[PDB]
DNA sequence: TGGGTGGTTCTGGGTCCATGGGCTG
DNA sequence: CAGCCCATGGACCCAGAACCACCCA
DNA sequence: GGTGGGTGGTTCTGGGTCCATGGGCTG
DNA sequence: CAGCCCATGGACCCAGAACCACCCACCC
DNA sequence: GGTGGGTGGTTCTGGGTCCATGGGCTG
DNA sequence: CAGCCCATGGACCCAGAACCACCCACCC
C-alpha cells in the first residue's frame, strides 16, 4: 500500500496489469497485481529461508519479470524494515526447517502455503482457482494405474520414451512430483527434459510447483536442473495448438512449444466449480468462448435437461482433455 | 501510571505471542496481570489472582483476579477471556453463574469493559493507551458507599472548620477571667520558652490548647484511640492546662454546643475502619485548623501534606541507593532514620509499611525517630504511626520515638524539656547513630509583608555555620541562603555522623539560583554522589516560561519550583546526576510517573560544574561572546580614570526601589498629594506613640512601615511633605506615573539621584534587563526615572552622568572612543544611539541568548558602524518621545448600552481592555477598550513587538486596566481610578504605540542574518 | 539482580497479607513476576501454562516455560504449595514426564535447580543472594544447539581446506571466460591505485572466493542476504562475480559445497544470540587465511583480539577520559577510530 | 426551547519587594 | 568606625469560563 | 489423601441449505 | 428478441462433547 | 569378574631458531 | 659512495604422556 505513493511504482505496475491482461486474464485489476507482488515478496522470503533455494528467482523467467516491479520499493530501508517485523512469523519454522533434510518432509509447508495463502487474503479467489491439494494416497494410485492400463492398451510404460503426460492444473506439483519418485532413475533424466509438462494459472502455485519438482529431481539424481516444462498459462484459453503466456518471452515460447508435444497422457485433479454460491459474492465463474462454444455444440446438444450445469470448471476440463488427446491415450482425472 | 503502565502493557502482550507462539487465554493473561498488579501496588491495594468466592448460587466462583485492601477486603474483580471467544456472550455466561457484578473488568486481548453496580460503565479498545488509562482510573478508584458518606462529611468538617474554632476560641476568652488557668498558662509560657520557642507569647499557649481539647474530642469521635491523649507525655502536660479551667459545666457548655459538628463525621466514621482510609480526615484537619487559626504561624511552619506518591519514591529509592553504596537495607539493623519534620506522619507511617513483618518490631522499637515542631501534627503524627503499625502487625504499641523539639534549635540546653519524657527522648535522638535522614523541609525566605510582620526564627549555631560555610563561597549580593530548607540541609549535613544519606523534596532553586552558587560548590565537598529530579512546576514564572514548567508536584497548591534530591555520602570527585520530568506537564501526569518509576530505571544526565559552578545552564565555550563590555563592576568602582576603563559605560544604576508601589505612584498628582499626606501625617503620628509600642511595633499597619522607615520612627524624628520631590516617571514599559522621589517613602534609591536629579537632569538612560533574567532579555531608552519593575531586575545605563556639585560629565566611557576610532576610524552621542541597535539586533539577542541571562551583554564591534549609529538613532528617539511620535490610523467605533438602564450603561464603561484574538489565539487587530468604546485598525507588526513576555501594545493595555489597591488602606479609604475618563487618552496613546511598534520591527528587519 | 530478588521477597508476604491466601494460585505471582523481569533483561520471555508431549505421550503444562525469539524453550517452572514436600512432589512431577533439562521446582520457601537431570544448586527463598546465584544458572544454562553449534564451528575450521578446492576450481574454470579476464582487468587496475600498488589477479581471485564464500554462510548461518545487496564494496565485487557465477555454474558448486556448510546451517539457526553466533564470524576470519593465502595472513596479521582484553581496554579508556578530559566515551565529540578493525 | 437564573466547580496564568552583605567612611 | 548601595528569587490564588441544574417562562 | 467441582485447553465427531443461471419457450 | 418459465445440484465448518490437566475445596 | 594389554582417540602440557635487513662506516 | 661491517629480537605448534573407552585374552 505504502508503494503505491511511488511514480516508479505505480509505472511498472501499470505496465505488468496492461502486459497480463492479455497473456493471463483480460480483466487483470491492480488487486491482482498486488496479490501477485505480495506472493513474490513472502515466497522469495521462504524460498532462501527453509527450502535454501535463493537461486530459483534468479533462474525463473517469471521471477525476474515481477522482480522488476518489487525492485521499485523493496530495497535497503523498506525491506529491512518489514523484514524486521515478519522475522516474528518466519523464525520458527526456519528454525526447525534447517534441521530436516528429506524435501520429502518440506514438502507440508509448500502444501500449507499454498491452501493457507489464499484462506487468508483472497478467499473468493481460491474458490474461482480451486485452491486445494491432492492428498498423495489418490496422486500415487492413479500414476500406477496409469501405468496398468498403458501397459494393457497400449503396450507402453510411463517410462517408455514417447508417453508424454501433461498435468493441465499443477497446484503444488504433487502430480509431476510423483512421477519423479515412480519413473526409474535411468529414464528420469530424459522425461525431466523433454516428456513431463504442466501448466498453472496463480503465481504462488507456479513458484511452489517449480521449486517441489526441482527439488525432487535433485534429491533423487543428485544434481539440480531448471524443469523448463512449466507455464503460467490458462489452460482453457491455450487452445492455439496468440498471446496467452506472453508475461515473459520464454513463457511464451513454452507455451507455444508445449502445444505441438504429442501428448499421451493428461493426468491431473481439475478445479472443480458449478456456479458462484450468492449473487452479491460478484465472482461467477470466467467464460471461456471456445471451450464453452465446443462443450454446448458436443455435452450440451445431446443432453435432454432443462438445466444444464455441464459449464462447470471440472467439465470444461474434460472437454480440453479429449481434445487435446488428437490420436490415443489416458486422460486420467480426480473430480465430482 | 497511566500511559506509561499502559503502554508497557501493549508491548508486552505483543512479546507474550511473538516469544511463546500462542494467544491463548492463560499466556497472555500475564500482561494485564502486571498492569493491574503494579497500578494497584502505587494506589495501594493488591490484585491477588484466583481468590475462590461463594456466590448467591452456592458455587465457588474463581475470577481470574481481585483487587483487594490491606484489610483482605475484595475492592474489584477481573476476568480475563481469550479474543476467540466474543467477550458480550462470555459475560454473560459467567455474570449467569453468579460471578461479582459490583466493579468488574472484563477482558479480551483487544476490548475491555466495566461493569460498575451491575452496570457497563465504559467499554473501551486495549490498543488505545488513553482509553485503557481512563477505565482503569475508575476500576481503581470506585469506592463503596460507606468510603464516600465519609469523603463528603470530611469534606464538610472543613466548612464547619471555622465555626467549632469560634465556640472553643468563646471559651478561651472566659479562661482568662478565672486566675487558677492563669497560673498555670504562666507557667506554661516560662516552660515552653525554655524548650520550644524562646519567644513563646501568651496567645502561643492558647492555640495549644484549643489544639489538646479539638484532637482530644476527635481522638475518641472519629477515631476510637482516647487513651492516646491519657498515655501521652506532652498531652498529660497540657491535659493538666485544660482542666484547671476546661471542667464541670464548662466542659459540658462547650460539648453540647459543638456536639453537632462532631456528630455528622463520627457517624459515617464508625462504619470506615481501614485506618488508611481515616487518616484521610487527619490530613484535611492538619491544614484547614491552621488556616482558620493562625495563618500567619501556618506560614512559618510550612503547614503541607506530602503526596504518598514523593514519600513512597523516595523510601524506596532511599533502599537502592543503600545498597548500591553501603551494601546495606533500609530494614537491616544498624540503619536508624530520623525525619528532620514528621508533619501528619507520613514519611514514617510509609517506612512502616515498606519494613517486613518479621523486622518491623526493631525498627518501631528503637530505630525509627522523628521529630515535630507543633502540638496538633505531634498528635496526629503519633496517632497515625501506632495505628499503622497495629494495623500491619496486629499488636498496638505506643511510639516511644516522636519528640517535640525545634530540630535546628537541638543541636547540653533544655531544648526539649517541656515534659521529662520529652527531654528523656530528645539527647536520646542526639546520641543516635542514625544514618538516613528523609523528609519535606519547611521551605519559607524572607517574609511576605513587612506589614504581615512574620519574620523568620533566626536560629544560632545553624546561621552560624552556614556564615563559614554556604554563604563564605556565595559571591552573589543578596545572598538567599538563609531560607529554612538551606538551614535544615546544613543542619543534616552535620547530623549526618559518617556516611548516608539525606533524602529530601525542596526547593529546586539549589539547581540554578544566583544565590546559591555557594551552595553548589561547597555541597560536592559534602557528599559523594548527588542525584537530583527536577519536577520543575515553577508558578513564580510567566510567559512560556510558565507554561513549560507546568503543575507543581504537590497538587499545584505551591508556586515554587520543587526537586526530589537524594545525596548519598560515601564511608573522585562527585557524581551530579540529573534528570528533570517533560515540560508542559500537568501535576497528575508527574505524580503518576513518581508513582510508577523505579530509580533504577531513570535517565540521569551527568553534570559537570563549570567555573561559576553552574551546575545547570552551562554556557557555550565556542561563542565569541568575549568583545568589549556596557558596564563592569570595575568601571563603576574606579579611582584610575581611563586606567580600569574597560567597558562602554562607566555608572550601573537600578532602577528606584520604593518597597511601597501603592503610596509613592499615582495616575495623577492630584492623588498623589493626598497619598503622602495621610502617610507621612501616620508616621509623625506614630513617632509620639510611646517607645515600648513603637519598639515591638504595636502600632496601627494603615501605612506600609518598611524596614527603613520603622527604624527612622524608632529614633522618633520626623518627615515633611515636599511637592518639589514628586516628578513623572515609568515604573512600566510605555506607561509614566507621577512618584514621589521621596528619600523618605523611597527605601533604594540606588545610584538614580546621580542619573536624573530630583527627576530635573536630563538623560537618557538605556534600560537593561538584570541577571537572572527569567523573561526574555529586554531593553528600551527613556528620559524618566525608570523602576526595577520595569524590566526585569531593570539596571540603567546613563548618558551623563550628575556629580556631586550639579555637573553632567558624560558618563559614556573614554576606553570605549578610544578603542572605537582604532578599529573603525567617532562620537559619544552617537555610540549612545549605536550599542542601542546593537542590543536591537535579533542574532545577537538570540544565539548568545544564554551568555545575555548570565552577565552584563559585551557588545561586538559592528563592520559598518555608522550604519548601526543610524539605526539606533531613530530607535532611540521613537521609544524616548513615544508620547508623540504618530497616530498610527486606529479605527474607532462606540456601542449603544443595548437596554438603556443605569446599570448597563455604568457596566459597560468599565475597564474591558481586552485584545481580540481568533482561532488559536492570533490577535484580529481589534481592541475593546470599553463595553462601548471598540477600537480596531492594528497591524500584526503591532503585536510582533514585545518588551518582555507580552507585547508593547498589551504592556499598554495592561496598565491602562482598572486594578483594587491590595493596600486595604487604598483600596476604600483613597482614590480608585475608572476608565471612562481615560478612554480617549487611551485611543490616543494606543495609536503612537501601534506606530512605534511597527516602526522598531522595520529597523529591526533589516539588521544581518549573522552575529559578531 | 539483587533488587528484583527483593522485590519478590515484598510481594510474597504482601499476598498472603493483603490476600490471606496460601493457595499456589495466587502465591506464584511473586514469582511469576521475578521470573517474568529478569528474563526481559536476558532476552528471553517467560511464558505460562504452555502444554508440552512428554515422552510417553502425555501432555504436561509447567507453571511456566522460559521461551527464546525462535519460540523455542530453554527452562521451565513448577511451583507448589508450602503445605507439602518438595522432594516428594518433584519426583511425582518429574514421573509424570515433567522435563528435567533446566526446571525450578518452585516452593514458597525454598527452590531446587534440576539441570540436566540432576540437582544443581537447592537455596531458601528467604535469601537475596542464594536466589540471585540459582536463578543465574537458570538464565545462563547452555541448551543443547549452543554446545552442537560450538562442535560444527569447530568441525568447519578441519574442513576448510577441502572447502576452498572446490571454490579455486571454480575461479580458475572462470579465467576461460573472456567476459571474467576481462572483468578482473578492470578491478586489478582500480585496486591498483586504492589498495596496493602491486595488485595481482591472485590477489584479486582470493577477494573472488572470499565474496562467494561470505555470500553464501551470510545468507545462510547468518541471515542477512541483503548485506552483500547493498554493500557498497560487496557491489563492484558482485560486477566480476556475476561474469561466471550464475546458472548451472553456481548450481554445480552449489551442491558439492553443501556437505561442508549443512552442519554449521543446522545448529545455527537453532541459535538467537548473535554473541554466540560471532564465534563462527572469528573462526572464518582466522582459518580461511590459514587454509588459503597463509602468508598474506602473516602480512595482513590475522589474530582476533580476545573479548577480555578488548573490554578491559574499552572500560579503561572511558576510567581515564574522565580522569584527564572530564569526558565520557558516550559524551558527544568523543569520535573513536579502529585504524585495523578485524 | 433557548433562556434566565444563580450559583458553582475547573483552570490557566502570573508581583512587587524583603532584607543580608559588602563597603566607603 | 555603621549608615548606605545592591541584589534576587519568592510552601497560591483567583478571575472567569463552562456548566449544571432548574424550573419555567 | 482421594474426590468432586472450577477452569481452561485440546481432540474428535456428527451432520447438513436455499438459490445461481442457461436453455427452452413465446408471443 | 427480449422477456418469461424451468430446472437441479452445489471444492466445508463448527457447536457440542467428551476428555484430560491442574488444582482448590471438601470430606475422610 | 576383574585385569592387563592391544588398539585407537582425546586432551593437556611443556618448551623453544637461525637469520632478516637498516644503518653506520669507510677508504 | 657503494660496498662493507654491525647488530638484535622475532602475531606458534607439535611431539611425549596421560588417560580413557572398549574389547580380547587371561587368570581367578
Ligand atoms: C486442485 S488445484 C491443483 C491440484 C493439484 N493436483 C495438487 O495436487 O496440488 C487446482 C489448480 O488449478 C490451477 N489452474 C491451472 N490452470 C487453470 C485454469 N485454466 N483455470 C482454473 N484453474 C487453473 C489453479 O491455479 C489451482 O491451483
Ligand atoms: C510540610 S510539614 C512536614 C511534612 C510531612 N512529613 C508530610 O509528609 O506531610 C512541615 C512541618 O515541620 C514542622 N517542623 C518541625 N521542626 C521544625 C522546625 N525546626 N522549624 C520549622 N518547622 C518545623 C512544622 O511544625 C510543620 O508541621
Ligand atoms: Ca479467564
Ligand atoms: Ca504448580
Amino acid at each position: 500500500d505504502a508503494a503505491e505513493q511511488k511514480a516508479d511504482y505505480r509505472g511498472e505496475r501499470d505496465h505488468f496489469v496492461e502486459i497480463a491482461k492479455e497473456a493471463i486474464n483480460p480483466d487483470f485489476s491492480p488487486r491482482d497485481a498486488r496479490e501477485m507482488l505480495i506472493q513474490h515478496i513472502l515466497t522469495g522470503d521462504l524460498f532462501t529461508s527453509v527450502f535454501d533455494n535463493a537461486q530459483y528467482h534468479e533462474d525463473n523467467n517469471i521471477a525476474q519479470q515481477l522482480q522488476q516491479l518489487a525492485a521499485t520499493f523493496y530495497k535497503g530501508p523498506v525491506k529491512r524494515d518489514i523484514a524486521e517485523r515478519t522475522k516474528r512469523y518466519y523464525g520458527a519454522i526456519q528454525a526447525a526447517a534447517a534441521q530436516i533434510a528429506d524435501h520429502h518432509e518440506k514438502q507440508r509447508f509448500l502444501k500449507a502455503l499454498y491452501e493457507n495463502f489464499y484462506r487468508a487474503y483472497n478467499p473468493a479467489g481460491a474458490e474461482r482457482l480451486g485452491i486445494f491439494y491432492t492428498p498423495g494416497e489418490i496422486v500415487r494410485f492413479m500414476i500406477e494405474a496409469t501405468d496398468t492400463l498403458l501397459e494393457k492398451h497400449f503396450q507402453k510404460e510411463l517410462a517408455d520414451k514417447g508417453v508424454e503426460i501433461l498435468d493441465p492444473a499443477t497446484g503444488t506439483g504433487t502430480f509431476i512430483t510423483e512421477l519423479i519418485d515412480f519413473l526409474p532413475k535411468a529414464k528420469l533424466e530424459q522425461k525431466y527434459r523433454e516428456e513431463l509438462h504442466c501448466n498453472e494459472l496463480a503465481l504462488l502455485p507456479y513458484y511452489i510447483a517449480n521449486l517441489n519438482i526441482e527439488a525432487t529431481y535433485a534429491q533423487k539424481m543428485g544434481r539440480y536442473e531448471e524443469f523448463r516444462n512449466i507455464v503460467l498459462v490458462d489452460t482453457l484459453d491455450n487452445t492455439g495448438f496468440g498471446l496467452f503466456g506472453s508475461v515473459t518471452a520464454e513463457n511464451l515460447e513454452r507455451a507455444k512449444r508445449q502445444n505441438a508435444r504429442p501428448v499421451r497422457v493428461i493426468i491431473g485433479n481439475p478445479p472443480y466449480r458449478a456456479n458462484q454460491a450468492n449473487e452479491n459474492d460478484n465472482n461467477k465463474n470466467r467464460e471461456y468462448k471456445e471451450i464453452d462454444r465446443r462443450i454446448k455444440a458436443t455435452y450440451v446438444a445431446a443432453s435432454t435437461a432443462q438445466k444444464t450445469k455441464l459449464y462447470d470448471m471440472y467439465s470444461r476440463f474434460l472437454r480440453w482433455a479429449t481434445d487435446r488427446l488428437k490420436e490415443d491415450g489416458i486422460v486420467a482425472f480426480v473430480s465430482n | 501510571m497511566s500511559l506509561q503502565l499502559v503502554k508497557k502493557f501493549q508491548k508486552r502482550l505483543e512479546d507474550i505471542v511473538a516469544y511463546g507462539g500462542t494467544r491463548n487465554e492463560s499466556s497472555v493473561r500475564a500482561a494485564f496481570q502486571q498492569l493491574l498488579s503494579d497500578w494497584a501496588e502505587g494506589s495501594g491495594l493488591r490484585l491477588i489472582t484466583e481468590v475462590t468466592q461463594k456466590a448467591v448460587a452456592g458455587n465457588n466462583v474463581r475470577p481470574d483476579g481481585t483487587l483487594k485492601d490491606s484489610l483482605q477486603q475484595s475492592r474489584g474483580y477481573w476476568e480475563s477471556k481469550d479474543e476467540a471467544d466474543t467477550l458480550d456472550d462470555e459475560i454473560q455466561k459467567k455474570l449467569a453463574k453468579g460471578y461479582p457484578r459490583d466493579n468488574i473488568i472484563f477482558e479480551d486481548s483487544r476490548l475491555a469493559v466495566l461493569m460498575q453496580n451491575g452496570e457497563e460503565v465504559q467499554r473501551v479498545d486495549m490498543g488505545d493507551a488513553g482509553a485503557l488509562a481512563g477505565l482503569l482510573k475508575l476500576f481503581f478508584e470506585f469506592e463503596p458507599p460507606q468510603v464516600l458518606e465519609f469523603r463528603k462529611a470530611v469534606d464538610h468538617f472543613k466548612d464547619e472548620m471555622p465555626h467549632l474554632l469560634k465556640i472553643l476560641r468563646e471559651a478561651a476568652d472566659a479562661a482568662e477571667q478565672k486566675a487558677d488557668y492563669r497560673g498555670e498558662r504562666d507557667h506554661f509560657v516560662e516552660i515552653a520558652k525554655e524548650a520550644i520557642n524562646p519567644d513563646f507569647s501568651p496567645r502561643d499557649a492558647r492555640e495549644m490548647l484549643i489544639q489538646h481539647i479539638l484532637t482530644g474530642d476527635l481522638f475518641t469521635s472519629v477515631f476510637d484511640n482516647a487513651q492516646y491523649h491519657e498515655d501521652n507525655n506532652i498531652a498529660q502536660q497540657l491535659q493538666q492546662l485544660a482542666a484547671t479551667f476546661y471542667k464541670g459545666p464548662v466542659k459540658r457548655d462547650i460539648a453540647e454546643r459543638t456536639k453537632r459538628y462532631y456528630g455528622a463525621i463520627q457517624a459515617a466514621a464508625a462504619q470506615i475502619a481501614d485506618h488508611h482510609e481515616k487518616q484521610r480526615f487527619l490530613k484535611a484537619l492538619y491544614e484547614n485548623f491552621y488556616r482558620a487559626y493562625n495563618p500567619a504561624g501556618a506560614e512559618r511552619l510550612g503547614i503541607f501534606y506530602t503526596p504518598g506518591e514523593i514519600v513512597r519514591f523516595m523510601i524506596e529509592a532511599t533502599d537502592t541507593l543503600l545498597e548500591k553504596h553501603f551494601q546495606k537495607e533500609l530494614a537491616d539493623k544498624g540503619v536508624e532514620i530520623l525525619d528532620p519534620a514528621t508533619g501528619t506522619g507520613t514519611f514514617i507511617t510509609e517506612l512502616i509499611d515498606f519494613l517486613p513483618k518479621a523486622k518491623l518490631e526493631q525498627k518501631y522499637r528503637e530505630e525509627l525517630h522523628c521529630n515535630e515542631l507543633a502540638l496538633l501534627p505531634y498528635y496526629i503524627a503519633n496517632l497515625n504511626i501506632e495505628a499503622t503499625y497495629a494495623q500491619k502487625m496486629g499488636r498496638y504499641e505506643e511510639f516511644r520515638n516522636i519528640v517535640l523539639v525545634d530540630t535546628l534549635d537541638n543541636t547540653s540546653g533544655l531544648f526539649g524539656s517541656v515534659t521529662a519524657e520529652n527531654l528523656e527522648r530528645a539527647k536520646r535522638q542526639n546520641a543516635r547513630p542514625v544514618r538516613v535522614i528523609i523528609g519535606n523541609p519547611p521551605y519559607r525566605a524572607n517574609q511576605a509583608n513587612e506589614n504581615d510582620n512574620n519574620k523568620n526564627r533566626e536560629y544560632k549555631e545553624i546561621d552560624r555555620r552556614i556564615k563559614a560555610t554556604y554563604v563564605a563561597a556565595s559571591t552573589a549580593q543578596k545572598t538567599k541562603l538563609y531560607d529554612m530548607y538551606s538551614r535544615f540541609l546544613r543542619w543534616a549535613t552535620d547530623r549526618l555522623k559518617e556516611d548516608g544519606i539525606v533524602a529530601f523534596v525542596s526547593n529546586s532553586s539549589f539547581i540554578d539560583s544566583r544565590t546559591f552558587d555557594g551552595f553548589r560548590k561547597e555541597v560536592v565537598k559534602d557528599f559523594d554522589h548527588i542525584y537530583i529530579l527536577d519536577m520543575k512546576g515553577n508558578a513564580n514564572t510567566s510567559g512560556e516560561r510558565r507554561k513549560r514548567e507546568g503543575g507543581n508536584v504537590f497538587n499545584d497548591q505551591i508556586k515554587v519550583g520543587v526537586a526530589v534530591y537524594f545525596l548519598v555520602r560515601s564511608a573522585k570527585d562527585t557524581k551530579i546526576w540529573y534528570h528533570a520530568v517533560p515540560d508542559f506537564w500537568r501535576a497528575r501526569e508527574k505524580l503518576e510517573w513518581l508513582k510508577t518509576t523505579k530509580f533504577e530505571d531513570i535517565e540521569f544526565d551527568h553534570i559537570r560544574p563549570d567555573a561559576k559552578h553552574n551546575w545547570l545552564g552551562q554556557v557555550d565555550e565556542e561563542n565569541d561572546w568575549n568583545e568589549f563590555l556596557p558596564v563592569a563592576d570595575k568601571d563603576t568602582k574606579q579611582a584610575k580614570g581611563l586606567g580600569q576603563e574597560r567597558a562602554i559605560f562607566k555608572l550601573y544604576s537600578l532602577g528606584v526601589v520604593t518597597n511601597r508601589d501603592e503610596w509613592v505612584y499615582s495616575r495623577a498628582e492630584d492623588e498623589l498629594a493626598d497619598k503622602v499626606r495621610y502617610f507621612i501625617g501616620r508616621y509623625n503620628e506614630i513617632i509620639k506613640l510611646p517607645l515600648g509600642d513603637l519598639m515591638s511595633r504595636n502600632w496601627e499597619g494603615d501605612i506600609k512601615m518598611t524596614r527603613a522607615t520603622i527604624a527612622d520612627a524608632q529614633s522618633r524624628k520626623s518627615y515633611s511633605l515636599e511637592k518639589n520631590s514628586i516628578v513623572p516617571s515609568l515604573y512600566r514599559p510605555f506607561d509614566v506615573l507621577k512618584m514621589y522621589f521621596s528619600k523618605n517613602l523611597n527605601e533604594m534609591q540606588y545610584q538614580m539621584p546621580s542619573i536624573f536629579p530630583k527627576g530635573v537632569g536630563e538623560n537618557v538612560v538605556i534600560a537593561l534587563s538584570g541577571s537572572p533574567a527569567a523573561k526574555p532579555f529586554q531593553v528600551l531608552a527613556t528620559d524618566i526615572l525608570p523602576s526595577l519593575d520595569l524590566l526585569e531586575k531593570t539596571q540603567c545605563l546613563p548618558f551623563y552622568r550628575y556629580t556631586m556639585n550639579g555637573e553632567r560629565l558624560n558618563n559614556i566611557t573614554d576606553y570605549a572612543l578610544k578603542a572605537f576610532q582604532t578599529h573603525y576610524a567617532i562620537s559619544r552621542e552617537d555610540i549612545f544611539h549605536y550599542v542601542y541597535a546593537v542590543l536591537h539586533h535579533p542574532a545577537y539577542r538570540e544565539k548568545y541568548a544564554l551568555n545575555l541571562r548570565q552577565e552584563f551583554p559585551r557588545i561586538p564591534f559592528y563592520p559598518e558602524f555608522g550604519r548601526w549609529a543610524a539605526w539606533g538613532r531613530e530607535l532611540m528617539a521613537l521609544h524616548i518621545g513615544f508620547e508623540s511620535v504618530a497616530p498610527y490610523p486606529l479605527k474607532r467605533t462606540d456601542e449603544p448600552p443595548k437596554n438603556d438602564t443605569p446599570e448597563a450603561l455604568a457596566l459597560a464603561k468599565k475597564a474591558r481592555l481586552k485584545v481580540q484574538r481568533d482561532a488559536a489565539k492570533q490577535p484580529t487587530g481589534a481592541v475593546e477598550l470599553d463595553g462601548l468604546t471598540t477600537l480596531a485598525g492594528i497591524p500584526a507588526a503591532a503585536w510582533a513587538y514585545k518588551l518582555g513576555n507580552r507585547s508593547a501594545l498589551e504592556w499598554v493595555l495592561e496598565r491602562h486596566k482598572e486594578t483594587t489597591p491590595k493596600d486595604a488602606t487604598i483600596r476604600e479609604k483613597f482614590n480608585t481610578y475608572r476608565f471612562a475618563d481615560h478612554k480617549e487618552r487611551v485611543i490616543d496613546l494606543l495609536a503612537r504605540v501601534t506606530t512605534v511598534s511597527v516602526e522598531t520591527v522595520r529597523i529591526v528587519g533589516e539588521m544581518p542574518a549573522e552575529t559578531m
